[PDB]
Formats: C-alpha cells, structure tokens, sequence
C-alpha cells in the first residue's frame, strides 16, 4: 500500500524549532524525489521543499531558506523537515508528498498532514459552478517563467482531506482518475475542464508549476467548485 | 559556467531516467494484475505512449537547451560536454523505446 505518514506536529513558540518526520511504505522510497507542501488554516497550498533520491539536490520555497532543512534517511524510509527560526506565517498542516514524475514536479502521493502551530504567481478564479452532468473550466494564468516553460499539475482537495493529483505534464491523467477531468496548456495559461459534473466533485482545485525565476514550485490560489 | 550547464543537464537527464525506471517498475505491477480486455489493452497502450512521449520531450528539451546555452557561452572541453549530453539523450531515448517495446508485450 503506497502510504506516507507524518508525525512530530505540535505547538512551538516564535523563534523556536520543530522537527517533522514522514514514514513511507509500499514503494521503493530510495528511488523517488520527496517533498513537503503546507496549508495554513483555511488557506491555499504552498510548496515548501523537494529532495532528490539520495540528497544530492534540495529545492526550497524562498521564504524558508536559511530556516528549514529537508533531509531523508533511506534505510528508515523517512523524510524529515527540520524547521528553525519559526514564524507565525509557518503555522500550517504540513503534508509529506512523493514527487513523481520528478521531471513534471508532480505530487502524486500525499500524507494526511501534521499540524504545526507557531504561537499569487498563478491566478485562478475563486469560484466556478454548474449543474450535475454539465461542464466547467478552471483557468490558471501564469507567466513565461512558470506555465510558459514548465509542466502544470492539477490537484483536487475535498473538505477535510489531503490534496489528490488529477493531472500532470499539463494533460496526463493520473491512473484511476476519471477521463472527464482533462487538462490543457497554451502559452502562459493552463485550464482544467471537468465535464459530467457529479455532487462529489465539489472541492477546491489547485494548479501548480515549477517557476524558473522564483526557483521553486508555485501554486494557484485555488478555485472552489460548487455543484448546483 | 559551461561546466555547471553540463552538470545540471546530466542531473536533469538522470532525474528523467529515474522517472522512466519508476514508471516501468509500476507498469510491470499494473499490467500483470489488470483484466486484460480489448478495451483495457487499447487504452493502456495509448496511456503508456502518452507518458513516454512526455518523458522523451522532457529529455529532448534538456539536450536542446544545454546545446544552445553552450553555443552562446563559447561566444564569451565544451564540445566534450556537447557529446556527453547528446550521448545521454540518445541512450535515454533507446531506454524509452525499450520500455514501450516491453509494455506492448505484457499487454498482448
């Protein structure tokens, strides 16, 4: 069973340190890039870091550089996030994620998240709606440094659940995901089309891509889909 | 730096190669366990081809941009790098074709 289990969450003072861990099972952990993505309460997704199979490369969100360290121990099938110099902006649920294909920068497996309490580049429409069996489209507007040059991923997040990868490499559908979800990319904008709408499709949808200028993954602000 | 361009290109090709290797590893499990219907075999062949086309495009882009980046830098060892990047991409393209050849055999 492909699974990621985070632990180590807690309440920390500003300026403090906290170490998160993630136990992986059901796959050859040593052959995959791994990542952390966070979500502040009631807010959108924000990527934190990636780490190559053996720790030869690390990628970070600019605002956590000099504060956070991603690391892994392949013998223990564990991914870690050492968080120092903590700030109020770091309060969030932190998800452990598998980055596969790493060349598409796609998070194809997500953990349930570990809660941490310290106490814009991609534009999406805030809301979309339509009746059952009908279709909606969700835009994701970017620039040449992200969508223009890099593969787009789309995620679905149901209430109280971890995000799920739907589309990666701009238009490939994740195995098991219905073919009524389709992705497209033209120029510096991307689109997710959902046809055959069902009541279970009601969720927040997020686009993401690597950004060459920011040197990291950028997420859209998310779109709330309502089924009439 | 031309040496940095070369190293980053080789690292990106290794990343794409590991993606193709993990894809094939997961595909071995998927094909062997699935109900191999006429519709399933038609659909899975298309899905595999679509995935391997994305990987081939990614590797082609790495080699194309590295060659271009080096050509501009020499207007400011280099040809050795050009050859190794071309070699890595060629080897990666043979690997991708071999995954597709084996997938077509597991489906039939």
């Amino acid at each position: 069973e492909v699974q990621l289990v985070e632990s180590g969450g807690g309440l920390v003072q500003p300026g403090g340190s906290l170490r998160l861990s993630c136990a992986a099972s059901g796959f050859t952990f040593n052959t995959y890039w791994m990542s952390w993505v966070r979500q502040a309460p009631g807010k959108g997704l924000e990527w934190v870091a990636n780490i190559q199979q053996d720790g030869s490369e690390k990628d970070y969100l600019n605002s956590v550089r000099g504060r956070f360290t991603i690391s892994r121990d392949n013998a223990k099938k564990s991914l870690y996030l050492q968080m120092n110099s903590l700030r109020a902006e770091d309060t969030a649920v932190y998800y452990c994620a598998r980055d596969n294909p790493a060349s598409a920068v796609a998070f194809d497996v997500w953990g349930q998240g570990a809660m941490v309490t310290v106490s814009s580049a991609l534009t999406q429409p805030p809301s979309v709606s339509e009746a059952p069996r009908r279709r909606v489209t969700i835009y994701c507007s970017g620039s040449s440094s992200n969508i223009g040059n890099n593969a787009v991923s789309w995620y679905q997040q149901l209430p109280g659940k971890s995000p799920k990868l739907l589309i990666y490499f701009d238009d490939l559908v994740t195995s098991g995901v219905s073919d009524r979800f389709s992705g497209s990319k033209s120029g510096t904008s991307a689109s997710l089309a959902i046809s055959g709408l069902q009541s279970e499709d009601e969720a927040d949808y997020y686009c993401a891509a690597w950004d060459d200028r920011l040197n990291g993954v950028v997420f859209g602000g998310g779109t709330k889909l309502t089924v009439l | 730096s031309y040496q940095d361009v070369c190293r980053k290109a080789k690292e990106k090709l290794d990343k794409i190669e590991m993606d193709a290797k993990n894809y094939e590893t997961n595909l071995k499990e998927q094909a062997n366990n699935a109900d191999k219907t006429e519709e399933y075999r038609k659909k899975k062949k298309i899905a595999i081809e679509a995935f391997l086309k994305k990987i081939e495009e990614a590797a082609d882009k790495v080699a194309r941009e590295a060659k271009q980046r080096l050509d501009e830098l020499e207007k400011k060892e280099l040809e050795k790098c050009k050859e190794e990047v071309e070699k890595r991409a060629r080897e990666l393209r043979r690997r991708i074709r071999e995954i597709l050849e084996r997938a077509k055999k597991w489906l039939d």
